């Protein structure tokens, strides 16, 4: 009864996406924008800010 | 924590369902007070309905009651109806009367424990 | 009337009499459970008197 | 085992009844070990019922033809003569209904249900019995007994009766929550 | 406690559970907890403070997304069909008395008459509830499959469909109608009564005044959509249906005509005084707006975004008058 | 004592009335059910029987 | 009585004839939602039920069990030791469908961790583990393997607790109360059952006897603080076709193609029609007769 109509966002990504003060990150020169030394990745790794 | 007096006005049917609910759901009031209005609530409710079953009982007899039953439709109807009337009236008297003395001794639980009263200390 | 009364006087002997009965609810949070708990009343001596 | 007491050595013939219907509506007795007693305790209800009918034609004509039948027949008025009648034929009746060989089979049987149900749930064979309400007999608890077979054999099964198959959830009590706490009164 | 309260056990049972809230009841019934938090008294009974709406929103749901059920549709209607059976035959005898017998009965010819007639023969078969089966199984019947048939439907196919299952079952109307106005006990029953109108009178007997029910009904039907709705044009939707009701009270004199319970016979019907075109109006708008079909199946967009504002504001109480606004939540 | 002690079958009184887990107690296993037991009273070194024997002669 | 017999046999005949036309109707209906049903699940495009969904279902959340009826769903969590068995045959087999607790979500609300371990809020869902023949109801163990646990993910950033389902999945969580297992299932939402008397589904609690599935009472016993989303459905397993007997493994998953049928049937729809055919043919031949 409480439910009814009250989650209409559910993607927080694509509200996260649209409306924060970042450039788009759909771009691909990310890909080879620059160069770096490394190697031996061989489990996924994740990049913490600041 | 309100006036006292003859002079001074009392408990308005708002009033009350503001306090009582301001006990049910908030937060500074103690558990074993927000326990014993929900008590009060479910021990209360039956009345209301057992009230106006009985009443619907009697009224039903009372149609035909040896005298109703002769009487003509336009106030047989009233004469076999009034019981119901008194039944539903008393149930729902009587219901209303157990829930706000035990949401009143809740309040005066919850004006104790807060200190609120200008005559009450340990 | 005299029965009328005689209901009254009983319900309120009754109601006197059973306040000496301290029967409360205890909520014991490890097993989340109210259980009934009886226990004496302490109170000024003239309400016992009356 | 003979100088063995068995849990049930007390019980009388209305509590070892009630006992076996209780284990069969609780489902500890199946329903492949009723049949045995079901068709004890109506052979013994049929000769308890018909002993009387076939006893006086036999009085009649061996019992009272005797001397002293005769002597009391023709000597004494005819309300004397039935009286006696009457006094010997219940006399026998009583008789049969306590040393009836078909009472004594039924309660064989009724024994061999209560070593089965002693073997099944151990010693707690003696938690089935309960405070039977006044009135009500052996021959009662051996009719609820055989209703309850034929309500659970019949075609209502599971449309107008329970099913005799349980379906109880699985559950562990060292776990699960009780209804009852042993002392206090929970809410 | 053998011979009494074994048989006194069940009645006082069904008195609790009639005034007792049976979803709170089982909730307390079950004490304890398997692993998780807020099986506990206190949270069972705030969680059913709010589940008594959630349920009733729930039945509203069933009653609308889902196939529509007997029992459910009796049990919105009861009070129509239960309690209150009589007041059709006391309105069909109203409408009928123009041309009826019990005007030189000791009966007067209003509202208060045809209740005296109705309950001169008192409560039972022959009185109050004479014809309650029949009255019954038409409901159970015609609008029970006319909701089954066009559940979530316009007003026109609604309309339509309700026709069509009156026209379907119309002559087990006209058999109630007799049954109703049969003060003197001529027929034994509903067999009967049609058995005597086949072998007296052929079978169109039994469809008169179909034409003039079907409008009645499409006025009604239209009348009932627009209370649901609630806009302010049920008032004038209500005086369209008093209009039309002496269609309703002409489809009743022809029902009851050309049969021993009547005076008048078909021709006659058409040519009667028309100052008793409205014979019993007030009585059957009055019972009609106090006891309405409450057809959730039928109920439009509007109707449902009402019962479920409805029921938002009366959830909406579950919250501290004095709740403190806080900085930081 | 024992005999008039009576939290002894308090396991009984919940089945009593709720039947649907009865059948699940009494796969349980029996220690004290419906029998009594008296702690040795008097020391006794005897390795040719592991328990002894104290209930009341009467 | 010939008029009255006539007007009787017209009746019966009339009622019959109204039902076999709706029972056909219905049954052509059904059918062809049948069809709709298979050929979706043949399709194989299951839903995975994860993050926000998994604490708030999107078919509890929007109301439309109606509409999520009969799709594939992949749900992950553990299930709870309690087990229900409901009576049904299953290929004309009798036997008991078995129904476990599968717990979706789990929610902390204590804050003093270090003074007290409060226990924490459960969101689950019943699903039922497959069908298992009466003789073999005892053979079902408390608490069973039902399926291997899913194997612990790669990256090493989702080894934290989710911000909606609250689950850590590090098979060693250095926090004891933090630890749990979490086992991957993919299954067929189910719309819960209703009494039926004439379809011989009739329960009986006390006596522990369960011949239709009734969700509110299922959670009630189990005492699941998820009530309302259990009430609104259960999740049907459905496993890969096995083609092996599986000795010891009695409960049987469901599969696609042997999944539990619902009540109203096109089988059973078109039986009824039939006899409504022929009882108002009968009756119509004995009218002209007459
Ligand atoms: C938890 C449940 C507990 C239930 C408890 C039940 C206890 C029963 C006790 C019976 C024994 C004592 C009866 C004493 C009666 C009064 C004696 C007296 O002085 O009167 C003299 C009086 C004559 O007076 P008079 O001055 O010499 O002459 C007056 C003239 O004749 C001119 O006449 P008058 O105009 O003056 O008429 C006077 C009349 C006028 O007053 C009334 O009209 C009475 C109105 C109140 C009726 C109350 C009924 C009982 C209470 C309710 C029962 C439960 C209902 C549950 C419904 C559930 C629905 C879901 O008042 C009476 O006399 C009172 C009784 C009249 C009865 C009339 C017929 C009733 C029919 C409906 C009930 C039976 C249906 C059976 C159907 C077939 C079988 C299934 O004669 C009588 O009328 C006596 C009748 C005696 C037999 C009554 C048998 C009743 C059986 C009821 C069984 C239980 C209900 C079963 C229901 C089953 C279906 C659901
Ligand atoms: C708490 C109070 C309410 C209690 C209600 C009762 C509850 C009882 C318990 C429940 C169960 C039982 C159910 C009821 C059983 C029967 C009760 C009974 O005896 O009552 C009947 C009883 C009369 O019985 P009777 O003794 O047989 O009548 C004497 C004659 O036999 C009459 O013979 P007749 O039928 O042949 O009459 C001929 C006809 C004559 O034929 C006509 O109709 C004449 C038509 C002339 C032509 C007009 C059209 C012209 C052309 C069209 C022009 C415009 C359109 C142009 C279009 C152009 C394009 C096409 O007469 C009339 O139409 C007028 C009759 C009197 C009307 C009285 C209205 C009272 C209003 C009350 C105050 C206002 C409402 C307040 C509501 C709220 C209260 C809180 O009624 C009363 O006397 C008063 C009853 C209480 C009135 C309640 C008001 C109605 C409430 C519900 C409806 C909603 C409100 C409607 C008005 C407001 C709309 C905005
Ligand atoms: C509660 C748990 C269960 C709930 C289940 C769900 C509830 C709904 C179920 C509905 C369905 C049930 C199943 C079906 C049953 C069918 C029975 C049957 O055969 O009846 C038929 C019916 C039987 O006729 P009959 O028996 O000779 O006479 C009827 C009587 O007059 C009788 O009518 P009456 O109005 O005069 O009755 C007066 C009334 C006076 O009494 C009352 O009104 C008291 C009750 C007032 C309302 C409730 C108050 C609160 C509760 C009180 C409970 C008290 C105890 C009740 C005990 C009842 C019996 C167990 O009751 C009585 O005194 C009855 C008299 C006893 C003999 C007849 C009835 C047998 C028992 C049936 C019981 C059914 C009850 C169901 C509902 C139960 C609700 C609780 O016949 C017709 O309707 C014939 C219609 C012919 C129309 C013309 C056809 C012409 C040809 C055209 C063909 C079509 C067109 C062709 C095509 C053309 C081209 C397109
Ligand atoms: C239904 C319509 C038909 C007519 C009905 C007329 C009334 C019928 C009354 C029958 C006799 C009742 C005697 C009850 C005696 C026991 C009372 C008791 O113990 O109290 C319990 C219960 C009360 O229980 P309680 O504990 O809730 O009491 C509440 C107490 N106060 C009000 C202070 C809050 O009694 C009642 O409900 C009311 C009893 C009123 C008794 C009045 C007696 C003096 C007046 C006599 C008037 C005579 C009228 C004659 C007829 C006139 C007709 C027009």
């Amino acid at each position: 009864l409480s439910l009814i109509n009250q989650y209409k966002s559910l993607n927080l990504s694509s509200s996260i996406k649209h409306n924060a003060p970042f450039i788009n990150r759909d771009l691909y020169v990310f890909d080879d924008l620059f160069s770096y030394n490394l190697g031996d990745i061989t489990t996924k790794k994740s990049l913490f800010n600041d | 924590m309100e006036p006292f007096g003859t002079d001074e006005r009392n408990w308005t049917h708002e009033e009350k369902d503001i306090i009582t609910r301001f006990l049910k759901y908030d937060k500074h009031v103690n558990l074993k007070t927000a326990e014993m209005v929900y008590s009060a609530e479910v021990e209360s409710a039956y009345f209301g309905k057992a009230g106006a079953l009985a009443g619907g009982v009697i009224s039903a007899l009372f149609f035909n009651f040896p005298i109703v039953r002769n009487l003509p439709i336009i106030r047989r109807s009233v004469i076999g109806v009034l019981p119901f009337l008194y039944c539903y009236t008393w149930g729902k008297n009587t219901q209303e009367e157990l829930r706000w003395l035990k949401t009143f001794a809740a309040y005066q639980r919850f004006v104790v424990y807060h200190g609120q009263h200008c005559k009450l200390w340990v | 009337l005299l029965l009328y009364i005689l209901w009254l006087e009983f319900y309120q002997f009754y109601h006197i009499l059973s306040f000496y009965g301290n029967i409360n609810w205890a909520f014991d949070y490890d097993e989340y459970i109210w259980t009934l708990e009886l226990d004496t009343r302490r109170t000024r001596l003239a309400n016992n008197y009356i | 085992n003979n100088l063995r007491l068995k849990p049930w050595f007390h019980w009388t013939d209305e509590e070892r009844s009630h006992a076996i219907f209780s284990a069969y509506e609780k489902r500890i007795l199946k329903s492949e070990d009723l049949p045995s007693f079901l068709r004890a305790n109506r052979i013994n209800n049929v000769s308890t019922w018909v002993f009387p009918l076939i006893a006086l034609p036999l009085f009649n004509q061996s019992i009272f033809k005797l001397g002293f039948a005769q002597r009391i027949l023709l000597t004494r008025p005819a309300i004397e003569w039935h009286c006696f009648k009457i006094a010997t034929v219940a006399a026998s009746w009583l008789a049969w209904l306590n040393f009836s060989p078909f009472y004594r089979k039924l309660e064989n049987e009724k024994e061999y249900l209560l070593d089965t149900l002693e073997s099944r749930i151990g010693i707690n064979v003696l938690d089935l019995n309960d405070a039977l309400p006044r009135w009500t007999t052996s021959q009662e608890y051996n009719r609820r007994t055989q209703q309850l077979y034929n309500q659970r054999n019949g075609f209502f099964a599971g449309l107008l009766y329970p099913q005799e198959e349980s379906s109880r959830p699985l559950v562990d009590i060292a776990s699960f929550p009780k209804n009852l706490h042993k002392e206090k009164l929970t809410k | 406690a053998n011979f009494v309260i074994p048989y006194l056990k069940p009645v006082a049972d069904f008195w609790n559970s009639l005034c007792i809230d049976q979803h709170q009841d089982s909730l307390f019934q079950f004490k304890g907890q398997t692993g998780s938090l807020g099986t506990d008294w206190t949270s069972k009974y705030l969680r059913s403070e709010q589940d008594v709406y959630n349920h009733k929103y729930l039945q509203y749901h069933k009653r609308v997304h889902e196939a529509p059920e007997l029992t459910d549709v009796i049990s919105d209607n009861v009070y129509r069909l239960t309690l209150f059976a009589g007041v059709e035959r006391v309105l069909s005898v109203r409408q009928a008395q123009a041309i009826l017998k019990t005007q030189f009965a000791g009966a007067t010819e209003n509202i208060s008459g045809a209740f005296q007639t109705v309950l001169n023969g008192g409560i039972f078969r022959r009185g109050y509830f004479r014809g309650a089966l029949l009255n019954l199984l038409q409901f159970c019947g015609a609008p029970y499959q006319s909701l089954i048939w066009s559940r979530n439907s316009g007003i026109t196919n609604q309309v339509i469909v309700s026709s069509i299952f009156e026209a379907f079952f119309y002559p087990l109307d006209t058999v109630k109608t007799l049954i109703y106005n049969d003060v003197q006990g001529k027929y034994k029953g509903a067999f009967h009564c049609a058995s005597q109108v086949v072998q007296n009178a052929g079978w169109s007997r039994l469809y008169a005044g179909i034409f003039q029910k079907l409008i009645f009904n499409s006025a009604l039907i239209f009348h009932l959509n627009q209370v649901w709705d609630g806009s302010s044009q049920q008032w004038a939707s209500l005086a369209l249906v008093a209009a039309a009701y002496p269609l309703l009270v002409l489809k009743t004199r022809f029902q009851v005509a050309g049969t021993p319970l009547a005076l008048a016979t078909s021709n006659e019907v058409l040519k009667v005084n028309r100052k008793t075109l409205y014979a019993g109006l007030v009585p059957y708008l009055i019972f009609n707006t106090l006891f309405a079909y409450e057809f959730a199946a039928w109920h439009s967009s509007t109707a449902q975004e009402r019962v479920i504002g409805g029921l938002q504001n009366a959830m909406k109480q579950f919250s501290s008058p004095a709740a403190e606004q806080v900085w930081s939540s | 004592f024992p005999f008039l002690e009576k939290m002894k079958y308090n396991q009984y009184k919940e089945y009593k009335n709720d039947y649907l887990f009865y059948l699940d107690f009494l796969k349980k296993e029996i220690t004290d059910d419906h029998s009594f037991f008296w702690k040795a009273r008097k020391v006794i070194k005897l390795p040719q029987y592991s328990v002894f024997s104290f209930v009341p002669l009467k | 009585s010939n008029v009255t017999g006539k007007v009787a046999l017209a009746t019966l005949g009339a009622l019959t004839g109204y039902g076999a036309f709706y029972h056909y109707n219905q049954y052509l209906n059904l059918s062809a939602r049948w069809q709709q049903i298979q050929e979706n699940i043949a399709k194989d495009q299951p839903f995975d039920v994860d993050g926000f969904d998994a604490k708030v279902y999107p078919w509890v959340r929007e109301n439309n069990v109606n509409d999520w009826e009969y799709k594939l769903v992949k749900m992950r969590g553990y299930f709870k030791d309690q087990r229900f068995f409901v009576r049904r045959k299953r290929d004309g087999k009798e036997g008991f469908l078995v129904f476990a607790p599968f717990v979706t979500a789990v929610e902390r609300v204590n804050h003093r961790l270090k003074q007290k371990d409060l226990l924490p809020v459960e969101y689950s869902v019943f699903v039922n583990l497959g069908w298992v023949p009466v003789e073999n109801k005892k053979d079902v163990e408390l608490g069973g393997e039902v399926c291997p646990p899913m194997d612990a993910p790669t990256d090493s950033t989702l080894f934290v607790n989710d911000t909606f389902t609250g689950f850590n999945p590090d098979p060693a969580n250095p926090e004891d109360t933090e630890q749990v297992t979490l086992t991957e299932i993919t299954g067929i939402v189910r719309r819960g059952e209703q009494q039926d008397i004439l379809a011989r589904r009739r329960n009986w609690n006390k006596e522990g006897i369960y011949n239709w599935v009734d969700l509110d009472y299922m959670g009630k016993i189990f005492r699941l603080f998820n009530l309302d989303a259990i009430n609104t459905a259960y999740i049907e397993r459905v496993v890969p076709s096995f083609e092996e007997g599986e000795e010891g493994l009695y409960p049987i998953p469901a599969t696609k193609d042997t999944f539990e049928r619902p009540l109203n049937t096109p089988e059973r729809h078109s039986t009824f029609f039939n006899f409504y055919a022929a009882t108002s043919a009968l009756s119509f031949i004995s009218m002209l007769l007459l």
